[PDB]
């Protein structure tokens, strides 16, 4: 069932070898049985390292291992898919999520994220997860919000719980956290910009993974953002959860979407500034939004573009990002200058 | 894996004394298999001591033995302090590196249920119940007496109600008020042929 030939370097190779000392001229049957006796030696010695490498007992053989070797008719009622015990571990994981003390918060999150082979408080866990997302939008309470975000990061750090079958209730209450009218307080509408920054590092996140089947996740989540781009007459905070989400998607992505969006969106920009009579609520909104996504897409055409001619680039910009898009190329400067 | 940057260390080592040297440039291979020799060198001193301080039934290696070691390896250690005007004096010494770390996790579920049961040793921990064991689940009692009843009748009054509806659509139809097919549409009356064998039959 096996047939062990004798593993012989070219004989003609070796009187090149032979030769590059300049020896004489060789015949042929001579490197031969050179040849041969070298390999019966390197091939018992190589019996010898896996003898000692069978004591060490690794299935690897380092360059020190040779080195030691060179010492020479009604049914029964049913039953859940939990047990009693782990669905009191769930409850302690929900309430946990509800939980006040950080402590006990960072004790829930370390138990998503590092309890593989639990698998089976999946789904109904997520499921209505997801169902007290939707509620608490009605709600419009972003403490859940906050909660429950982490939650989904903790839940795409477990590497074991694999995903795929149980993505299709999930992903949507991302988005529903991405787009609007997470309005607890006009004031304290500060916090759900980061939500959604948080929200959109989750798709990110997520995006490396699933595209390579059905492009669900690509081509429609960059189809809903690029009409919801489009949508005129929305509220700024479905336009930043856009763009963030498509800023989030990668260089390239940016690369496509913000060529003519740069002047475009500078338009509805100085459509806002120099703008309304007064809505001030909107007005500080939709400005810190396009700040925030004028110097966050600014790394982009700073690695496209030469940070020369700033005033040239201001009219390559519709002028409003000059010079804040100047300024964060002096900011990207700076950062390569940090390397 | 891991192991690779002491010897890349003294890789660095090697590259302080070629600037000590001057050598502008060099032979990479050749670089990397001198300092193979060097800790192989290296290695036989510490082969040379160790064997050579068990001539003695206590272990530890002194000067004096590293001396004779040296000399029995070949070297003149006089110009030992010398050699320490170019050493520690004309080369800056490289720093170490190493970055370990322990990091903290929190798991806390509130079972242990067993801490040294039978087989005791007061050396473990026992993990939780909500790993390692199961229970069972039955999920369906339901038993609240006047609830029960309240469910059977009331489902009895909407069978009533319903074939009511039903019948009451369906036959020959008269009414209380004029045209209530809706709210309450009697069946009508059918007078039939013997009345007595039907209204007297249990």
């Amino acid at each position: 069932k096996l047939k062990l030939s004798n593993t012989v370097l070219p004989s003609e190779s070796m009187k090149v070898v032979a030769e590059s000392m300049g020896i004489a001229q060789i015949q042929e049957e001579t490197c031969q049985l050179l040849t041969d006796e070298v390999s019966y030696r390197i091939k018992e010695i190589a019996q010898d390292a896996l003898k000692f490498m069978h004591m060490g007992k690794r299935q690897k053989l380092t360059t020190s291992d040779i080195d030691y070797a060179l010492k020479l008719x009604x049914x029964x009622x049913x039953x859940x898919x939990x047990s009693v015990e782990q669905q009191l571990y769930y409850k302690e994981i929900t309430e946990a999520c509800v939980g006040s003390c950080e402590a006990k918060r960072a004790e829930a999150l370390q138990s998503i994220a590092t309890d593989p082979g639990l698998y089976q408080m999946l789904p109904r866990f997520s499921t209505f997860i997801s169902e007290g997302v939707r509620v608490n939008v009605v709600q419009n309470n972003l403490a859940l919000l906050i909660y429950l975000m982490r939650m989904v990061k903790a839940l795409m750090d477990n590497p074991t719980l694999y995903l795929e079958k149980y993505v299709h209730e999930l992903i949507p209450a991302v988005m529903t956290c991405i787009v609007s009218r997470q309005l607890c307080l006009r004031p304290d509408v500060d916090n759900h910009w980061a939500l959604r920054d948080f929200a959109a590092r989750l798709v990110a996140q997520i995006c490396k993974h699933f595209s390579t089947t059905t492009n669900n996740i690509q081509s429609r989540i960059t189809k809903t953002f690029t009409k919801s781009w489009v949508d005129e007459k929305t509220p700024w905070t479905t336009r930043y959860g856009s763009i963030a989400g498509l800023a989030e998607l990668g260089h390239d992505v940016i690369k496509t979407l913000i060529l003519p969006r740069l002047q475009q969106e500078g338009e509805r920009i100085r459509s806002v500034l120099d703008g309304p009579v007064l809505s001030n609520i909107d007005r500080i909104g939709a400005d810190h939004v396009q700040s925030l996504l004028l110097k966050h897409c600014a790394p982009v055409l700073a690695k496209l573009r030469p940070p020369p001619d700033n005033q040239d680039a201001y009219r390559a910009e519709f002028g409003s990002l000059g010079p804040l898009l100047c300024s964060q190329v002096v900011k990207a400067r700076a950062q390569a200058a940090l390397q | 894996n891991y192991h690779l940057a002491r010897r890349r260390t003294l890789q660095v080592v090697v590259s302080s004394l070629l600037t000590e040297a001057g050598f502008e440039s060099a032979e990479k291979a050749s670089v990397e298999t001198l300092t193979e020799m060097l800790q192989s060198y290296i290695s036989e001193i510490g082969r040379s001591a160790k064997s050579y301080c068990e001539h003695t039934a206590r272990t530890q290696p002194t000067l004096s033995d590293i001396v004779v070691t040296l000399v029995e390896m070949g070297f003149n250690v006089d110009t030992l302090p010398a050699y320490a005007k170019r050493s520690q004096r004309m080369v800056i010494t490289x720093x170490x590196x190493x970055x370990x770390x322990x990091x903290x996790x929190x798991x806390x579920x509130x079972x242990x249920x067993x801490x040294x049961x039978x087989x005791x040793x007061x050396x473990x921990x026992x993990x939780x119940x909500x790993x390692x064991x199961x229970x069972x689940x039955x999920x369906x009692x339901x038993x609240x007496y006047q609830v029960l009843r309240e469910k059977a009748a009331s489902q009895r009054r909407d069978v009533e109600r319903a074939l009511t509806r039903f019948m009451a659509k369906t036959g020959e139809t008269q009414s209380l008020f004029k045209d209530d097919v809706s709210t309450f549409p009697l069946i009508a009356a059918r007078p039939f042929t013997i009345p007595y064998l039907t209204a007297l039959l249990p």
